């Protein structure tokens, strides 16, 4: 049958400072025992000062941040270049992602 | 690029007269004279075939119509909105009668359809009333032989005999006079040649009318033997020939 | 699709279909209301060029929407209808989702809506109809009474009239009805709202119909001799030199 | 006048 | 029309539908555009006045491509125009997916056509503001094609509409005799200048901007393109030449 | 584009009224009278033909007196194929309602919902109203026999004895003299019969010329009856009318 | 003209949509906006119209990616409809084909949009002129838009109200201002002289100038208030 | 009968054009930036004495933040509200935070060209002062038309009075204006031009400020700043 | 008044768009004639080509609908266009619901159906144009069936359509009275062809060259039209009798 | 499988109705009412699958209500009971059927006799003189055959329920926390507080 989910393997890590964050990843895509890429960023700047990663299947979390980044273009439009606050996003990531809760 | 006409075409005037029903009316006055007389034991319908053309052939045209094996129908008025109401007609039989209860339509009830069909042009949106007045003649188990008369308001009316369309209300006239409540079919085909005889005034005969009877069970009309139950069709178109041979004997 | 912009604005401002709706209640029979110090009482009048109606059955002016809130209305009675059972299934709504029953501010919040979207909505005209909505909110005791009008404006009154003649029963009203002392007792709040439509109907009281609301869901109309009995000792107090 | 126009 | 030109699917008691008649003011009114069929292809040449010297040369282009074969040109309401070439490449496009071969030209000319007098059937639509000339190179042969706004469309050894239409037809009747055995791609796209510049002087008062097309089973292939670069001054010269 | 072409069928004259709904009843006003007056133990549907000839046949024709159901009837006053429309509906919902609760319909909840209808004929789509008026003529075990009336504009009431269509000022001014509450069936089977007699644009009043139904008490339950031509024709003389 | 300008599905007998030309009046209704462009760089001004003294200044110009913008005269609601359309095609194409919009698929895109409100019975033409600026693969872009569906490419142009001043002076400045390549500030003090020779009575300040800039390497960016202070 | 979304020949939108002038005899409504707070103010005008004034509400609440007046038909205004009202916490909802004040105002205007034949069949007839503050722009004060256009006012008014009572602010008004002051300001200008006697029944005040939100006035506290102004004008 | 626009009844009872309807079909200035043959159908009209800068070949009103049937359009081309992909529909959609050829009679009653519509629906107009359509039919041999904008339609023995529809029909009239029967009695169409080219030029007083006509034929195996060589060798024989 | 138990004696009808609602492991409520008035004299109780059966009791209650308003009459039992068969008859080929069996049980102020009327999930509905949902049925039947008179007074009936209650508690395996008891007669519907 159509299997329409797939793993890509990857590793993330997020640490929050006082004055700072990071947010890493391994750069190795995979597919079952196979390599896909030795270096495939998973780790992406969308501006307004937020780094984002999404890891797992790597279609959806790419189309989860495309989506996420357009969020961000179109807040600006919407509110006068507003930056968006990171607690804002989080929220916004939210409904994102629970749109597709099924 | 689609029906923008979603209002009533048809509203009442201040006198209360619904005008294109009126103007409906009027068009059915202009139309050729038709006529129905009912008998004891058949119906009978008739009109003329005034060709428009002699290079037309007169064969092709039909004005009186099969509904159902027992219920013809004739007309007065416009003919193309005659000929969609035959097969609206017809359709309707099947789909709200005969697909239900393996019978067709008890010649009340089609009427009865066939006015909510004219009704409805009355009242709904971007449409113009029917332009004609209907003779359906047919026959039922149990209601006997049954004249109708339905006009373009949607209103219907149950006839010993009557006429419609242009000399109307002279062979009403001439109708009330020679009916009885004893006629046989016979007579009464005598009786709608002779009124006919009136209002037409070229050539009479049995190229130029049309006339249909509601009458016996015409089992050699079937097309199969051997179902015992099914008797046939009681509606039958006369030939050419029929109608001169009683029109010598008139 | 008929969808046809029916209410819409005259140079001079005047949305003129909703305007001629208010025509519309002007011609209906005179509706009164008036709040008691612990009720409140509708009166209605009934035509009476017509001698010959049951009526048992013909459908009263004062209508229950829940069991604690009661509406009248002057305009034409068939679109009357059409907001009185908005009103009732709008009520059992909020029983259902809310386990309370609506206030009776909320409740004509409602009715007034309904009346409004009839005025910007296409293929639509407004309704002919002025409403009175009374009751007491629920658990309760201070008496509630408001208007509503084809426009879809609302407002609440200590005593209020509408329909044909309101004019004159305003003015009685408005020169009779201390706020500071609103009538203390039931039967004194009746006896204001028959006075106010007696200079207006004269005649018969078969042709007036009076409704008490009292608080907890206590609604009761009264009968002709009920009614009569105000209708003499009225007419009496009068005659007196 | 008119103040209605960008 | 005494009250019969108000609404657009209304004949008037002599049988016409003078919305339609006032659709073809706005394309008489439009800019001059022509067609010259050649023995294996078609020329399309348009007049783009230049309303002032702010307009950018060379860049408001007019001739538009339907598929990689079809060409058209069209004067009166631009934006129209535009509109039914957009029906027209939906409707090559739908040909091609189920048929496969690129849409034949006097098919091509139908699906427009059907759809421009689709646009005087019904009181809730105008017609279509502009004639159209269009044509290509097709399974057997070139075909040209002219599209008024009624509806009607035949197809032409020669065509014009516009301001100068009358200018332009006069002389593509003569283009018709002297080179009548045929006419070559190349002449074609010289004798479209001529037909163009002549057709100018009415509208002198502005200057304007020569646009050539063609679509030649020898020249392109079969395949429409813009006549740009040498082979264009070549047809301006023998435009300025050929008027004196 | 089309919006040249609508007759605005649902808008307000400056004095408030609806144009359609006057302009239908005007045209209600032209058809034959229909009476119907309450016993205390029936109720008395009459009616005129505005439709008359010899060679119409009379046995089956029915222009006026409609079975609702088994306990309802109604006469119709106006276009008598916009009453069919209506008609059937309600035939219907008497039906639906009998199935959702087995119980027959009370007789108002039957008639609301024809007024409702032509009520939104009033208010919305654009459309003519019904030029229908009706009375219905019903029982129930809760209000016992009543009598009502509904007209274009989607109003109903209730009424002791009343008509509809021509003549109605006349003969409402007829039955306001002679109607007394304790009448029975039978007087005002003649009291509806004298009204007629005494409006009519006819001659005469003949039995070619009349619908008449009675609905009565019954066995413990109640009969409907619509009169064929030659009960008529006896009612006639047996009240003196021929 | 009464009997043919009811809605935009009636033509004139001599050819003209009359719904069409009202809605051309209310651009010339609106307040002055220019815009030139060089071979590097596409400009701009647009003189911002208040109510009272106590009212802002009604904004006139639109982003709609980092390359491409517009500004505006006429209703002011029509052109956020348009600029938000115009807005939703730049991310489309990036979206779908990792692709800037090029400004001419802009013009073609939006005058295909306005032509449907000449076409539809029950519509009405955009009632708005927009000047639209912008970079991409072929170079430094300004189009006029007009309700008409028309869209023009021009080296400048000028729009709205007393429009014929600035208008004139770029058809007299034209081949020296095409030539400020490599120069933005020197390109925008050109714009603001057209837009000068518009003013009747009123000279511009801090509170009513707006002026934007896009190019190669500079992406569409707005300046108003004490940012446009260098220019006057 | 021409069509609802049609031009006139000068370039303007009949049933808008129309519909402004309904707004015009409307109730009067005032309001007035400043650097501590908005303030709106409405003339009540109640038409008989029966009348109830308090159920007649011509200010409301959008969100804790921010504040609207109207003017004009103004059983139009429930939808309107009804919309910034969800505006405001939907806004909270995808974002959690609270919606900026000119977001808002553009959200409303967004319904306002939604008519046509295009859901509501004509335009709203009713006219919003919308007051707030949000974090980016602080204290604000909006003016949005039938027409979809709006304006920030640091004063406005609208209504009846409106033509004259605004000379009277662009006279008046400052930017170190303080809340008291633009108070009883908005009272004088109120009771300048209402056809009654203004008292804390038939007009009604109300704030916006950062720290206590959206409030309406209670009676008693716009009385004891009625007699305040009553004293003030006395000391001439 | 409105009646004069829209496809709705005036006092007289008529249809003043069905009536202008039929109007524009003469609109050409092309006269058609179609006869019958013993086994073939032959419909004949004029061609007319003004313009030098026409592709005459381009230039017609005779379509191929089906196989079997031909169809020939007296009205302009737009609506004559419109007219015969719609017939050209109903033929392949009947062919594959009902195993069967389209008859003639049959896509003529269909057609003449769509029409009768467009004079009752308000918000479509007639078509300008009068359809003849021809074959040779399986069940009724050679046929021809006529439509027009009010939904009328009938067969033919003979039929002539157009500005001059008076001088053909009288002359076709006086050969069928003289020749009582239903039909050319010829066996071969080539001969059919020039009755009907001939008896054309005797109802017109003109003579014709081989561009001035288009000529269809309808055999029991197919509908074809001729060429314009088909056409002089046609012209070249009427010369030598 | 809850307790819905109804008998009809002579002057009313008794509806008891088991008072436990556990979810999986754990007995969350011992104190759960599992009827709704739909009317001054009509009372109906209901069990089944989680949230369907309150949803549809509250449903039909809203529905009689609003009838009432409506006509300013209460409706019959037998009408009651016919609206809420047709509900369900609808329901079961529906998407998502309401998966919930009731008791309803009136006193028709019109005929002056209680009636008890036992419907299924499905729209199967009987006129019962006593009935039961689900597994109740099982262990009372046998009693309620023996001991029923059609002429027991509503103490007797009582009585006799209390009998119905106490072998439930002895033979089946489920601690259903006992029932609250109602009775519906001619002057509406009373709650027998202390029962066992
Ligand atoms: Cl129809
Ligand atoms: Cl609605
Ligand atoms: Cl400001
Ligand atoms: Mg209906």
């Amino acid at each position: 049958q159509f299997n329409p989910y797939g793993d890509n393997g990857g590793t993330i890590l997020g640490i929050a400072g006082e004055d700072f964050a990071v947010l890493a990843g391994d750069t190795r895509n995979i597919t079952d025992y196979s390599i896909n890429s030795r270096y495939e960023p998973k780790v992406f700047d969308c501006g307004d000062n937020i780094v984002m990663s999404a890891n797992g299947f790597a279609a959806d979390g790419d189309a989860l941040v495309k989506r996420f980044k357009n969020s961000v273009k179109w807040y600006h439009f919407d509110h006068n270049d507003k930056k968006l606050s990171i607690n804002s996003a989080a929220r916004n990531i939210q409904h994102l992602l629970y749109g597709k809760r099924f | 690029m689609t029906d923008r006409y979603s209002f009533s075409l048809t509203t009442f005037s201040p006198s209360g007269k619904l005008g294109q029903i009126d103007y409906a009316l009027t068009a059915v006055k202009q139309g050729v004279t038709s006529l129905g007389i009912k008998a004891t034991n058949g119906v009978v319908i008739a009109t003329e075939k005034k060709s428009s053309s002699p290079l037309a052939m007169s064969e092709t045209l039909s004005k009186v119509s099969l509904l159902t094996p027992d219920i013809g129908a004739v007309y007065s008025g416009m003919g193309p909105d005659y000929r969609v109401l035959v097969d609206k007609s017809r359709k309707v039989a099947h789909t709200s009668y005969k697909r239900i209860y393996g019978e067709y339509p008890p010649t009340k009830l089609l009427v009865s359809e066939v006015a909510k069909i004219m009704q409805e042009a009355t009242q709904s949106g971007g449409v113009r009333p029917f332009g004609v007045s209907l003779l359906i003649a047919g026959h039922d188990e149990f209601n006997g032989f049954s004249l109708y008369q339905v006009d373009p308001s949607g209103s219907y009316f149950p006839w010993k005999a009557t006429a419609i369309g242009k000399g109307s209300v002279a062979a009403k006239t001439f109708l009330e006079k020679r009916w009885n409540d004893e006629l046989e079919l016979e007579d009464a085909i005598h009786i709608a040649l002779l009124t006919l005889k009136e209002s037409v005034e070229g050539e009479f005969n049995g190229d130029t009318i049309e006339l249909a009877i509601i009458g016996d069970e015409n089992p050699d009309l079937l097309g199969y033997t051997g179902i015992p139950t099914d008797k046939g069709p009681r509606f039958r178109k006369l030939t050419s020939q029929e109608i001169n041979d009683r029109l010598e004997a008139l | 699709g008929y969808d046809r912009a029916l209410s819409i604005f005259s140079p001079d401002g005047h949305i003129f279909q909703v305007e001629y709706a208010l025509e519309a209640v002007k011609r209906g029979t005179c509706a009164v209301g008036v709040k008691g110090k612990n009720c409140v009482v509708l009166g209605c009048e009934r035509r009476s060029t017509l001698k010959l109606q049951d009526t048992r059955i013909t459908p009263s002016k004062v209508s229950k929407i829940d069991s604690h809130v009661v509406l009248s209305f002057s305009g034409l009675n068939a679109d009357s209808r059409i907001l009185i059972e908005k009103a009732r299934v709008e009520a059992q709504s909020h029983r259902l989702t809310l386990e309370d029953p609506v206030t009776v501010e909320y409740l004509t919040r409602y009715v007034a809506g309904v009346q409004q979207r009839y005025t910007q909505s296409g293929g639509v005209r407004p309704f002919g109809v002025s409403t009175l909505i009374a009751g007491f909110d629920p658990r309760d005791d201070e008496p509630k009474l408001y208007q509503t009008e084809p426009s879809g404006i609302y407002s609440s009154w200590s005593a209020q009239t509408i329909g044909r003649n309101s004019k004159t029963v305003r003015e009685f009203l408005e020169k009779n009805y201390d706020r500071k002392e609103p009538p203390a007792t039931v039967e004194e709040c009746v006896k204001l709202t028959v006075r106010s439509l007696l200079e207006v109907v004269q005649t018969g009281a078969k042709n007036i119909e009076i409704t008490v609301v009292k608080p907890d869901s206590d609604i009761v109309a009264l009968s002709s001799e009920e009614i009569n009995q105000y209708v003499t000792q009225i007419e009496q107090e009068k005659q007196e030199q | 006048w008119r103040s209605y126009y960008a | 029309g005494t009250g019969y030109d108000l609404s657009n699917s209304v004949f008037s008691p002599d049988g016409r539908n003078f919305q339609v008649e006032y659709a073809v003011k706005a394309v008489e009114n439009g800019t001059t555009s022509i067609g010259i069929k050649c023995n294996d292809g078609v020329v399309f040449a348009v007049e783009k006045l230049i309303t002032s010297k702010l307009l950018v040369p060379q860049k408001n282009v007019k001739i538009q491509v339907v598929d990689r074969h079809i060409g058209c040109v069209y004067s009166g309401l631009i934006p129209d125009g535009r509109h039914l070439v957009n029906r027209g490449r939906e409707e090559a496009a739908s040909f091609k997916k189920l048929y496969k071969t690129p849409i034949p030209i006097p098919a091509f000319a139908d699906r427009l056509g059907q759809y421009v007098q689709a646009h005087t059937l019904y009181n809730s639509v105008r017609p279509f503001g502009v004639s159209t000339i269009f044509g290509g190179v097709d399974k057997n042969g070139a075909h040209l094609y002219m599209l008024e706004p009624s509806g009607s469309y035949w197809g032409y050894k020669g065509a014009a509409t516009g301001k100068g239409r009358q200018s332009a037809k006069a002389e593509l009747e003569k283009l018709v005799d002297h080179h009548p055995e045929g006419l070559s791609a190349r002449e074609a796209v010289k004798q479209a200048a001529k037909i163009i510049y002549l057709a100018h002087e009415d509208n002198k008062e502005k200057d304007f901007e020569l646009e050539i097309s063609w679509c030649s089973l020898s020249e392109t292939n079969g395949l429409h393109k813009f006549v740009k670069g040498d082979l264009l001054q070549e047809a301006i010269d023998f435009a300025q030449k050929e008027i004196n | 584009g089309s919006r040249r072409y609508d007759s605005r069928t649902t808008i307000f004259s400056p004095e408030g009224r609806l144009y359609q709904v006057e302009y239908a009843l005007e045209s209600i006003s032209h058809a034959g009278t229909a009476i119907g007056i309450m016993a205390s133990d029936g109720i008395v549907l009459a009616a005129e033909r505005k439709v008359t000839s010899t060679l119409l046949e009379q046995d089956t024709s029915t222009e006026k007196l409609y079975k609702l159901n088994d306990k309802i009837a109604v006469a119709v006053a106006g276009l008598t194929a916009d009453a069919e429309i209506l008609i059937n509906t309600a035939r219907i919902h008497a039906q639906n309602y009998l199935k959702t609760y087995n119980e027959d319909i009370p007789v108002e909840i039957l008639v609301r919902r024809l007024s409702d209808i032509k009520q939104g004929y009033t208010q919305h789509g654009g459309l003519r109203p019904f030029g229908v008026s009706f009375i219905y003529a019903g029982y129930d075990d809760r209000y016992g026999y009543q009598l009502y009336t509904s007209n274009p504009s989607g109003n109903y009431t209730g009424w002791k004895a009343i008509s509809v269509g021509a003549n109605t000022s006349a003969a409402q001014t007829l039955l306001q003299m002679d109607y007394k509450d304790d009448m029975k069936v039978d007087d005002a089977i003649e009291l509806a019969l004298k009204t007629l007699s005494k409006t009519t644009d006819s001659s005469a009043l003949t039995y070619d010329r009349l619908e008449f139904a009675t609905i009565r008490k019954g066995d413990g339950e109640v009969y409907q009856k619509i009169f064929k031509p030659q009960e008529i024709k006896d009612i006639l003389v047996k009240t003196g009318i021929t | 003209r009464n009997n043919y300008d009811g809605d935009t599905v009636t033509f004139s007998p001599t050819g003209r949509l009359f719904q069409v030309e009202y809605a051309l009046e209310a651009i010339k209704q609106g307040s002055v906006t220019v815009g030139l462009r060089s071979n590097t760089h596409a400009v701009l001004v647009a003189l911002k119209r208040n109510a009272d003294e106590l009212s802002s200044y009604q904004k006139k110009i639109i982003k709609c990616d980092e390359h491409m913008g517009l500004s505006l005269a006429g209703l002011a609601p029509d052109a956020r409809v348009l600029s938000n359309y115009l807005r939703q095609q730049c991310n489309y194409s990036s979206l779908v084909f990792n692709r800037k919009l090029a400004v001419e698929r802009a013009g073609h895109l939006l005058c295909d949009k306005a032509q449907k409100n000449t076409q539809s019975y029950g519509g009405r033409p955009y009632g708005v002129g927009l000047l639209i600026i912008g970079y991409d693969k072929s170079g430094a872009h300004l189009l006029e838009f007009q309700p008409s569906g028309n869209v023009t490419e021009l080296y400048g142009t000028a729009i709205g109200a007393r429009s014929q001043g600035a208008k004139t002076y770029l058809e007299r400045t034209l081949d020296t201002f095409i030539k400020i390549d490599g120069n933005p500030d020197e390109l925008i003090k050109a714009g603001v002289e057209a837009i000068s020779q518009s003013l009747r009575d009123e000279s511009l300040t801090v509170d009513n100038l707006s002026i934007a800039i896009v190019g190669k390497d500079t992406p569409f960016t707005i300046y108003d208030g004490e940012a446009v202070a260098k220019y006057i | 009968d021409r069509g609802v979304s049609t031009f006139s020949p000068e370039g303007r939108l009949f049933q808008v054009e129309y519909s402004l002038e309904a707004i015009k005899l409307g109730s009067t409504a005032i309001g007035i930036a400043t650097k501590e707070g908005v303030v709106l103010g409405v003339e009540k005008r109640a038409t008989s004495p029966l009348l109830e004034s308090d159920s007649i509400e011509k200010i409301v609440e959008i969100d804790r933040h921010i504040g609207c007046a109207m003017s004009g038909l103004t059983a139009d205004a429930r939808s309107m509200i009804e919309h910034a009202r969800t505006a405001a916490v939907t806004h909270n909802l995808y974002y959690d935070e609270d919606i900026n004040v000119e977001s808002l105002t553009q959200s409303v205007c967004d319904l306002a060209l939604r008519f046509g034949e295009r859901l509501m069949s004509r335009p709203f007839g009713v006219a919003l002062l919308i007051a707030g503050h949000d974090a980016d722009d602080g204290y604000q004060l909006f003016h949005a038309e039938p027409s979809g256009t709006f304006y920030r006012y640091n004063a406005k008014a609208i209504g009846s009075g409106s033509e004259g009572a605004q000379a009277e602010l662009l006279n008046e008004w400052h930017s170190s204006l303080t809340l008291k002051e633009a108070e009883l300001l908005v009272l004088k200008i109120l009771k300048q031009v209402m056809e009654e006697k203004l008292d804390e029944n038939n007009a009604q005040l109300s704030c916006i400020t950062k720290q206590d939100g959206f409030k309406i006035y209670d009676n008693e506290k716009t009385a004891e700043l009625i007699k305040e102004l009553k004293e003030k004008e006395a000391a001439e | 008044g409105y009646d004069r626009h829209i496809t709705i009844f005036s006092p007289e009872g008529r249809l003043y768009q069905v009536e202008y309807a039929f109007k524009a079909t003469n609109q050409t200035n092309i006269n058609s004639l179609a006869v019958r043959g013993k086994d073939c159908t032959v419909v004949i009209s004029q061609k007319k080509v003004p313009d030098k800068l026409l592709d005459p070949t381009t230039v017609s009103y005779i379509f191929c609908i089906s196989r079997t049937i031909g169809m020939v359009v007296n009205g302009p081309i737009p609506d004559a266009r419109n007219a015969a992909l719609r017939a050209k529909a109903e033929a392949a959609e009947f062919r594959y619901k009902y195993g069967y050829d389209m008859p003639c009679d049959v896509l003529a009653k269909r057609m003449a159906n769509l029409s009768q519509i467009y004079t009752q629906r308000a918000y479509m107009r007639p078509l300008g144009v009068i359809l003849t359509f021809v074959s040779v039919d399986e069940e009724l041999g050679p046929s021809i069936y006529k439509t027009d904008p009010a939904g009328y339609y009938v067969g033919y023995k003979a039929t002539a359509t157009g500005p001059k529809q008076q001088e053909i029909t009288t002359n076709l009239e006086n050969h069928f009275k003289k020749s009582k029967i239903d039909h050319i009695n010829e066996e071969s169409w080539e001969k059919v062809v020039e009755f009907a080219i001939t008896h054309m030029i005797d109802a017109l007083g003109t003579e014709f060259s081989k561009n001035d006509l288009e000529v269809g034929v309808a055999t029991k195996d197919k509908f074809f039209t001729l060429s314009a060589e088909n056409i002089e060798e046609r012209l070249v024989a009427i010369a030598e009798q | 499988m809850d307790i819905i138990l109804g008998i009809r004696v002579q002057d009313s009808v008794i509806l008891a109705s088991s008072k436990a609602v556990t979810r999986g492991i754990s007995v969350l409520k011992d104190s759960d009412d599992k009827t709704r008035q739909l009317s001054p004299h009509t009372l109906m109780s209901f069990a089944g699958e989680a949230g369907d059966t309150v949803q549809f009791a509250e449903y039909i209650q809203a529905n009689i209500q609003l009838y009432s308003i409506r006509e300013d009459y209460e409706l019959s039992p037998q009408a009651v009971s016919s609206f809420v068969r047709q509900e369900l008859a609808k329901s079961i080929r529906s998407r998502r059927p309401y998966q919930v069996n009731v008791l309803i049980g009136g006193y028709d102020k019109k005929k002056n006799k209680p009636e008890l009327y036992q419907i299924d999930y499905l729209g199967t509905k009987v006129e019962l003189p006593y009935g039961a949902h689900g597994y109740s049925g099982f262990y009372t039947f046998s009693l309620l055959d023996h001991h029923y008179r059609p002429d027991m007074t509503t103490e007797e009936g009582l009585d006799l329920l209390k009998l119905c209650v106490q072998e439930l508690e002895k033979r089946m395996p489920m601690d259903f926390k006992g029932v609250i008891v109602k009775i519906v007669d001619k002057d509406g519907i009373r709650q027998v507080d202390d029962f066992q």
